[PDB]
């Protein structure tokens, strides 16, 4: 038979890997959705009971995380937009090389793993008037770090740097993909360098941006290091994971710190099911 | 335009040789080669691919090599088929001409008329990987024909069809071209399509040329003894032969005739060893009318035992080795050494082994 | 053709500029003495040394630099093997992939690691080894699996059906399709889970910073941030911000390692009439 | 055994004092030092998780001066009344300095030993000042008439919105009477009483005329610390106010060319030196000439105050030792804790350590002020100072406390009053979101 | 072994509806039949491949219509050709050797052979990116023929080879089945391959067969009216006629006179719009003494004035639609008013419409 003799070789496939993913995560999942249906505080355990979706309602009804989601997601959906239109033209460059015999293909793929800390500290030290090699270039006495809006700007270069070397590779490996005789029919049909791209090269690896599209905009969307250690807080740019790290680790206030995670995990759920929805041919069709 | 290919060459680390040539505007050219002979390769390089290494090339009156593929107004129908697998068959047909004038009023009948020429209408709506071979390469074959270039390059286009659906092809393929369109370099190695369709035929092997004329030139008068045996698929059967001018040989006999083509092989110093060429589409059987009203028609075959059928008329293993002969539908003979043949001595290829060219016609 | 190929020298510099620029003020700040770490003046005057001397003293930076180069090097393989079979079963096989494990294996990686780690804390406690390799392990492996099945399962599925078939009809029972058929088609599809995997599990500090002890599997990333100079309140930036140029060694000779397998077009198999 | 932790900003100096007490000292029991980690509140979380699990372990712990008892308040690290019939209280206040036995009680006792103290202090440029102004009305003054100067009129102060704007806001709140919450952890006594309200108003204008001063630029808005003690390094700043790391820091620094425009190019004595990456112990000489060439262009005074006269009363920090709760045996860690706070140790911890050190009369001797030539004016830091405020919850109320502040431009005094002390009273009734 | 298909239903709307047939050992069945008519899908559903809706399929004394493909023991080449692209041909080749019985120094020998035996020998060590169309041709071939598996099926193995070539491969193909090869399953189209190696063939379109006869009884004998349409490449039966048993005239004469069979054509007796179906290679000039070495059988006298000179065997196109008649090259012919065209009236197999059978052979 085959229905059963692929099943059957199936299960014990996917054996190991359902297994690990639920031994280490599923109790977790459980005990910070817990968390989340009652009060909690850390500071006086056993103190507390049942209270329902009161902290939702409490952290709805603010001002102080309405503010740090309209960053979050306005930096998301600029960083990411931004992100896979230079990754595009870097696997270009990486790809149709002809002295990228890790010349380029290596430099590429060194600024992203450089650690985080060791990479945002990097960008304190140069937007700072007086100390940096570029701060100096702007005009005396500038300091785009006290402002908003150039605070933005260099936290979100400091993410599209730091994380062009992961859209530039998958936009790679899934156009070595893409055979020679239909690029060769294209170039021959009519089509230069860019009518080749958009109508024969980009839809045949419309599964390997959902995969660059997928795993990037989840950890530019919880964006707290280099929003943390780069101005972390500093006239309302302070990103929604930071707004769950601050009331949950050096506040003891789990029962709401569970809560600001749960209600980040749904909103990117939400993302994550549009976009599934919006690229028909995906992982499991 | 007047595509020159002036000793064309690539390398590889041998594929063609000197290709010294010319083909005028609106004739077609039919290259033709066994297997491997730098055949597929000429058109990928007439084409935008595949960079020379010798350095010439004049599509028309210019300089044109090196240059963009796209530049150069060529279509093209590979080996293999593209066949974009993300398009459907409507877009896989209008890609080459949506790229180009856009009127959405054009497309509409476009690739609905070329659809329907090569019997595709009912089939507008499946994708390629849904669709057998036969549809995929006449969807290849349309995407190329609805282009209506200055040149078409069709590379092996019509490989795996049926005999009515190739009868059919091979007329709205050249009642097509007839209009205008294209100085065509048709390939083919199918010794019906290169004789029904090319102006001017051209067989090729390890990228030398051995001859460029016309398909009755070639069949009638075929020079270096390989274009020879090579065209006409029961290939000519080659008898070894004595030098001996008048009557010049047999495997198994002497006489032969046909002194009204002696008057130009007297001039030959060619070696005594003599190869006799005689095709079998020329042999009969000596039970019908003994060759012609004269019964002297060199009746000689005895041992033929492998009679293959073939329906229409029927091939008979001639042997004295391995030699072929073609009697007709109605011969009498199952298996039986009883078929005493006779071939034509007034129309048969001499030749020799060192060079070859013993055409000696016109 | 030196037509194409000035345009292709120079956006072939505009490139290995721009992503290395900051790697460059990186070591200007690694290779500068005390005093002058805050005058800009990307070329560096005055070089000194003392900083790497000064991390590595005697058994500080050893320790955690080993047990990340000797924990990545496992995580890497443990999650692109068995994150492989899964992956292989969701693309070319029919029942498993349904919208359960996906659905499940899509809600992991993406739910807030902070909330998360205090109950991995908890219970690491009293039921096993807690601040060593296989406790530090699992849970790296449980993050990035997710990352190593959607890279896998999207890449395992572009290889030609025809392929397999002819895979199928030599009689190759599935251990051997999946080890001389479809395993070299995708090695371009494989050294990018597996470098990724490697570039999440060698310098993440969110579940090594609290589920890490001593010099028993102390992470590099980890002993890299809580460095102290001469005083509490302070950044040691001859020692953060000059680390980096050497955890960046290894990730440096790894890719350097498997940029080879990403070759480009392999597959001449198509329709081809 | 009774493994003690401390942050590891400040540990080879405890690793030291802890074989000092623990193989010098009879064989008792040993000790050793598992160290956590140096975010100042990593180490809380640490410790709070390790707490909460009741793990049998973590005798003795290292806790910052600002957990004064409200880590404890559920009953976390033990008092000392508790002691097994031991000195517990009568040796860990027998005669320590009035301030660093404030910073330890709770309400009525002590939870906690303090072990290392830290004051803040002006450090001014001697060269061209000699009236180091005493009150800040006027010390924001000088810096006006100094705008002569392009760049020695910066103020450097530590005000980016963090733990450094409310240990700098604290000092001239109390500097003028009144307390942020109370005289005890259940009101908001910052402006119930016109008395109370007369001085927050003025602590504000001085925390904004100082950042919209006619000489001070931006970059002032997002500057901790490091900035306040760099500026003076580099030579574009004239008044400064930090911890007293900052003479050690300059006269180690200033001799490698980052100097502040003070020659001090290296005698070669010292120069003649390829010293690892420490730069100290050059036999008290070079480090005895290297302080007489700085005499002259460094100059510091206690800090200044807002009132008349009166002296600012400081916000003091540093760190305590206390015994935990969750050690079913503790009199050995009552036993080894006082003899980790004792004469030598604490010695020690400041002599050849970084922490000033605390006890009766060491700040007062030829033992001590070798090291720590500000000695006459931190003993007297010590006595009148303003502990930050004391609460049943910290980490949440000074959050909020500057992320109020956290725009200084445009404070505008007489307005964020009410908004400050609504937002401090939202924090501690236990109702909203921390921003 | 014995593969007897009942009733093997695929769609998926269509595909084959109805395929009821047995295969003994030994035999061909070399299906044929016009482009998308299934016979891909065919051979695939012999191979287990694209798993049959509503048929019940069996070999020997079993039914495996649901077993895994691999538990068949069936080579199989593709219309496309599946070729490992990475695996140089030689263990390209050497592949299916590889799986089950590994001794190396048989490996090393049979693959040598074998590429011997295809004309590779050369072209032996690299890799199947790099080669042409026909040699990836020949070696998706070779990497059926090296198995001695318990069945074949090859789907037009020979596409794009010269015919050279070709009728070598065919002859070497027929001695390899001669050795010992079971239901080797032969879809192909060109009709000179398909009446030389059956020894039964299958015609069928869009799915239903049509006859299963001798390539003999097939071309003599047709039945269904489309097996003579299909088969016999340059087929004609445009003839109209109109039964008048003695005096059954044609649109040019008397022509339908033969009682050593009109007996069974009588007992016919059914519509009268039957038509004659006159084959193109009994259609002549006016050179052979007509009837049979006699007169008055009906030159024609027709006007038309089209030529193909393929060879020394022409084709004269004939309408006074569209008929078509071989004629041999001694018959100096153009484009004007030309030959009377005599037909042998003895070879007509009248066919008749509505129901479209008249086999008239029985
Ligand atoms: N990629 C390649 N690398 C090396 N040699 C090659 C390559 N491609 C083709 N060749 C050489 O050129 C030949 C192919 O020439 P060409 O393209 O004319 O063949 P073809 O027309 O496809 O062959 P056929 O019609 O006989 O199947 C090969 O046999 C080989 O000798
Ligand atoms: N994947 C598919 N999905 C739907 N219909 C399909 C699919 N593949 C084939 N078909 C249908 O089957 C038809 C062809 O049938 P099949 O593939 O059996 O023909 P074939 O005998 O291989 O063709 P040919 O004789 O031209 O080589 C197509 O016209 C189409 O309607
Ligand atoms: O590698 C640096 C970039 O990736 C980071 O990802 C880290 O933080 C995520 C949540 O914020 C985690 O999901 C992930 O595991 C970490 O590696 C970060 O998202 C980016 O800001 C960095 O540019
Ligand atoms: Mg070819
Ligand atoms: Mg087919």
């Amino acid at each position: 038979d085959d229905k059963k003799s692929e099943r059957r070789l199936a299960f014990w496939l996917i054996a190991p890997a359902v297994l690990l993913m639920l031994a280490v995560t599923a109790y977790p999942i459980g005990y910070a959705v817990w968390l989340s249906l009652q009060r909690y505080n850390l500071a006086e355990p056993h103190d507390t009971e049942f209270i329902g979706l009161a902290n939702y309602v409490t952290v709805l009804t603010d001002g102080y995380w309405w503010t740090a989601f309209a960053v979050t997601l306005g930096i998301t959906v600029v960083s990411v937009a931004i992100e896979f239109a230079l990754g595009l033209a870097l696997a270009l460059v990486m790809h149709r090389t002809i002295f990228g015999k890790g010349a380029v293909r290596t430099a590429i793929l060194i600024p992203y793993g450089i650690v985080t800390v060791a990479a945002s500290y990097s960008w304190y030290y140069a937007w700072t008037p007086g100390t940096g090699y570029l701060a100096n270039l702007l005009p005396e006495g500038s300091a785009p770090l006290t402002d908003q809006l150039p605070s933005l700007a260099i936290v979100v270069l400091a993410e599209v740097w730091k994380t062009t070397p992961f859209m530039a590779l998958l936009l790679l490996a899934g156009l070595a993909l893409v055979p020679q005789d239909l690029l060769n029919a294209a170039q021959v049909d009519g089509a230069g360098p860019w009518k080749r791209l958009t109508k024969v090269i980009l839809p045949m690896i419309k599964p390997a941006i959902l995969v660059a599209l997928l795993f990037r905009t989840l950890d530019a969307f919880r964006i707290f290091d280099n929003i943390y250690i780069l101005t972390g807080g500093s006239n309302d740019t302070g990103s929604v994971s930071i707004l769950g790290y601050d009331n949950l680790f050096k506040a003891f206030n789990v029962g709401l710190g569970s809560a600001i995670s749960v209600l980040i995990f749904l909103s990117v759920a939400i993302i994550a099911f549009i976009y599934i929805k919006i690229f028909g041919a995906a992982a499991p069709g | 335009a007047e595509i020159v290919l002036d000793r064309v060459t690539k390398s590889y680390p041998a594929a063609v040789k000197e290709f010294s040539m010319t083909i005028a505007d609106g004739e077609f050219i039919i290259l033709v080669g066994p297997s491997g002979c730098g055949k597929s390769t000429t058109l990928n390089m007439i084409a935008g691919l595949e960079e020379i290494t010798s350095g010439e090339l004049r599509i028309g009156g210019e300089r044109v090599n090196e240059k963009a593929p796209k530049d150069r107004d060529i279509a093209m129908v590979f080996q293999s088929y593209a066949l974009y697998p993300h398009m459907t068959v409507r877009q896989n047909i209008a890609f080459p001409l949506t790229l180009a004038k856009v009127p959405k009023a054009e497309i509409a009948a476009k690739v609905e008329e070329t659809a329907k020429i090569l019997d595709l209408s009912e089939l507008l709506d499946r994708k390629p990987g849904q669709l057998s071979g036969g549809q995929r390469q006449r969807v290849a074959m349309g995407r190329a024909i609805v282009r209506s270039p200055k040149a078409f390059l069709m590379d092996q286009p019509l490989s795996n069809l049926d005999a009515k659906l190739r009868v059919q092809m091979r007329a709205e393929i050249s009642r097509l071209q007839d209009r205008l369109g294209t100085t065509t370099v048709y390939v083919t190695h199918d010794q019906t399509e290169a004789m029904t369709l090319g102006d001017r035929v051209v067989v090729m092997l390890a990228g030398e040329v051995q001859q460029i004329g016309t398909p009755d030139e070639l069949y009638s008068s075929p020079a270096n003894l390989f274009v020879a045996g090579f065209i006409g698929s029961p290939a000519m059967n080659f008898f070894p032969a004595t030098r001996t001018d008048v009557g010049v040989r047999l495997p198994f006999g002497e006489v032969t005739l046909t002194p009204h083509m002696l008057d130009l092989l007297d001039k030959q110093a060619r070696p005594e060893n003599i190869i006799v060429g005689i095709r079998p589409e020329h042999i009969e059987d000596s039970a019908l009318l003994d060759g012609y009203a004269r019964i002297r028609a060199l009746t000689f075959s005895v041992r033929a035992d492998i009679v293959e059928s073939l329906g229409a008329d029927k091939y008979v293993h001639f042997t004295t080795n391995q030699f072929i002969a073609r009697v007709s539908a109605d011969s009498r003979v199952r298996t039986g050494e009883q078929i005493e043949l006779a071939i034509d001595t007034t129309k048969l290829s001499i030749f020799d082994a060192a060079t070859g060219l013993n055409l000696t016609r016109d | 053709d030196a037509r194409r190929a000035t345009w292709w020298s120079v956006v072939n510099i505009l490139v290995i500029v721009y992503a290395l620029i900051p790697v460059l003020w990186i070591l200007s700040l690694s290779l500068k003495p005390t005093s002058s770490v805050k005058d800009g003046k990307l070329i560096p005057t005055e070089i000194t040394f003392a900083n790497y001397k000064a991390i590595f003293s005697g058994d500080a930076f050893t320790s955690a630099l080993f047990n990340s180069i000797g924990i990545g090097l496992i995580t890497t393989i443990i999650a692109v093997v068995i994150g492989g079979m899964a992956a292989y079963a969701v693309a070319r096989l029919q029942f498993p992939g349904k919208q359960l494990l996906i659905g499940v294996a899509l809600l992991i990686a993406m739910f807030p690691h902070i909330s998360l780690v205090t109950p991995i804390f908890n219970m690491w406690r009293g039921i096993g080894l807690f601040d060593t390799w296989p406790g530090l392990i699992i849970p790296y492996i449980t993050f990035a699996l997710p990352l190593a099945i959607y890279t896998l399962s999207a890449f395992f599925r572009e290889i030609p059906w025809d392929l397999e078939k002819a895979a199928k009809m030599d009689g190759a029972t599935p251990a051997q399709a999946f080890r001389k058929v479809i395993a070299p088609l995708a090695a371009p599809g494989i050294v990018t889970a597996a470098i990724l995997v490697f570039i999440f599990a060698w310098n993440d500090l969110l579940l090594a910073l609290s589920l890490t002890a001593t010099q028993r599997a102390i992470t590099a990333p980890v002993a890299i941030a809580n460095f102290t100079g001469s005083s509490q309140f302070e950044e040691p930036t001859g020692s953060i911000a000059a680390g980096a140029m050497v955890i960046t060694i290894p990730i440096i000779i790894f890719v350097l390692i498997f940029q080879r397998r990403i070759v480009a077009g392999l597959t001449s198999g198509a329709v081809k009439g | 055994v009774i493994n003690y932790y401390t942050p590891a900003n400040e540990e080879a100096t405890f690793k030291a004092v802890a074989n000092r007490c623990n193989e010098q000292l009879g064989g008792r029991f040993q000790i050793a030092q598992r160290n956590l980690p140096k975010g100042a509140d990593d180490q809380r979380l640490q410790l709070a998780r390790r707490l909460t699990g009741n793990d049998k372990s973590l005798d003795v712990m290292a806790l910052d001066v600002v957990w004064t008892a409200e880590f404890a308040e559920a009953g976390w690290a033990v008092p000392l009344s508790e002691d097994p019939a031991g000195l517990a209280e009568a040796d860990a206040t027998e005669n320590t300095l009035p301030g660093p036995l404030e910073t330890a009680r709770w309400q009525d006792e002590l939870y906690a030993a303090p072990i290392t103290t830290n004051t803040q202090l002006l450090w001014y440029r001697a060269d061209l000042m000699p009236a180091p102004p005493t009150t800040w009305d006027g010390m924001l003054d000088e810096a006006n008439r100094l705008y002569r100067e392009g760049g020695p009129s910066w103020i450097a102060v530590q005000g980016k919105q963090y733990e450094g704007m409310v240990v700098w806001f604290n000092t001239l709140l109390q500097s003028a009477g009144g307390q942020v919450l109370s005289d005890d952890g259940q009101r908001v006594t910052l402006t119930d009483t016109p008395e109370h309200r007369a001085a927050t108003v003025k602590a504000l204008r001085i925390i904004k005329s100082v950042a919209t001063a006619p000489g001070a630029d931006p970059s002032i808005t997002q500057t901790d610390e490091n900035t306040a003690r760099l500026a003076l390094e580099q030579g574009k700043a004239a008044l400064e106010v930090n911890w007293p790391y900052v003479l050690p820091s300059l006269l180690e620094n200033a001799v490698k060319g980052g100097v502040s425009f003070l020659p001090l190019d290296g005698d070669p004595a010292l120069q003649g030196s390829i010293n690892d990456v420490g730069t100290f112990s050059p036999t008290d000489e070079q480090f005895d000439i290297a302080f007489d060439a700085s005499k002259k262009v460094f100059g510091f005074a206690p800090y200044p105050g807002v009132n008349p006269d009166e002296p600012a009363r400081v916000t003091l920090g540093g760190l305590n030792l206390a015994v935990a709760s969750t050690s079913q045996h503790k009199a050995e860690a009552f036993e080894a804790i006082r003899c980790l706070r004792n004469v030598e140790n604490q010695r020690y911890t400041s002599i050849e350590g970084g922490l000033p050190a605390v006890r009766t009369s060491l700040y007062d001797d030829p033992a001590f002020q070798k090291k720590y030539p500000q000695y006459e004016i931190i003993r007297q830091q010590l006595t009148n100072a303003a502990v930050r405020p004391a609460t049943p919850v910290y980490q949440a109320v000074s959050t909020r406390m500057s992320a109020t502040l956290a725009p200084i431009s445009d404070i505008d005094p007489e307005r964020t009053a009410d908004e400050l002390t609504e937002a401090v009273q939202k924090a501690i009734d236990g109702k909203g979101l921390i921003p």
